[PDB]
């Protein structure tokens, strides 16, 4: 999208492998806010949005 | 009302006990009250902080 009409994703009811994001060499940019990136598979959330 | 000399000593104690207790529920400028939710979501490094 856009971003002024940016595309908003709800992700739920799965199971979800940070893993393979966090370790990707294609991300040149990856900045997290509140939590840490290896701590994410050891968290359950709710109300995950893309 | 006669006993409330002794009263008023225990209610104090008891009020000091309580906000004690209640002081814990503040994170005080924190993420979050709870150690181990920081414990948990963190890095060292920030989880220091």
């Amino acid at each position: 999208a856009s971003v002024y009409a940016w595309n908003r994703k709800r992700i739920s009811n799965c199971v979800a492998d940070y893993s393979v994001l966090y370790n990707s060499a294609s991300f040149s940019t990856f900045k997290c806010y509140g939590v840490s990136p290896t701590k994410l598979n050891d968290l359950c959330f709710t109300n995950v949005y893309a | 009302s006669a006993l409330g000399k002794l009263q008023d000593v225990v209610n104090q104690n008891a009020q000091a006990l309580n906000t004690l207790v209640k002081q814990l529920s503040s994170n005080f400028g924190a993420i979050s009250s709870v150690l181990n939710d920081i414990l948990s979501r963190l890095d060292p490094p920030e989880a220091e902080v």
